[PDB]
């Protein structure tokens, strides 16, 4: 049973900052891909970014040059840092835990920027 | 994937491991006899990847 941990969302004021956190324990064979998706009520699951065992990062054009994502290679773990946030990026948002053949999929943090 | 419980007995003693092992689609021991006594039979464990 490969869980993983998603902490770190709730309400921030327009321009706020915010730092999502996903641990993936049990199996997760070592060469994964964990990546970030949206989902606003009424949408499909964006995808948000994805970083894989080789150190690069693809991020989409939605959120062009904000958002980032950290390694942690001891504890293999993600962080995501959500900066100059916008009222558009009002949406939950899900982990994508390609591991090596059970891909994962998360339970979920609320994201919210309005004022 | 899952955790997994081994029971293997050699010529000595038992070996009770749990852990989340990767067992092979044909887990077994290879034996092999000494060249000179054979009194007891020497075993290479073939059981789990990892």
């Amino acid at each position: 049973q490969v869980q993983l941990q998603e902490s770190g969302g709730g309400l921030v004021q327009a321009g706020g900052s915010l730092r999502l956190s996903c641990a993936a324990s049990g199996s997760i064979f070592s060469p994964n891909t964990m990546g970030w998706f949206r989902q606003a009520l009424g949408k499909q699951r964006e995808m948000v970014a994805v970083i894989s065992s080789i150190a690069s990062t693809q991020y989409a054009n939605f959120v062009k040059g904000r958002f980032t994502i950290t390694r942690d290679n001891t504890k293999n773990t993600v962080h995501l840092q959500m900066n100059s946030l916008i009222p558009e990026d009002t949406a939950v948002y899900y982990c994508y835990a390609v591991d090596k053949s059970q891909d994962y999929w998360g339970q979920g943090t609320q994201v919210t920027v309005s004022s | 994937k899952t955790q997994s419980l081994l029971i293997v007995n050699n010529a000595t003693n038992v070996v009770i491991k749990v852990c989340e092992f990767q067992f092979c689609n044909d887990p077994f021991l290879g034996v092999y006899y000494h060249k000179n006594n054979k009194s007891w039979m020497e075993s290479e464990f073939r059981v789990y990847s990892s």
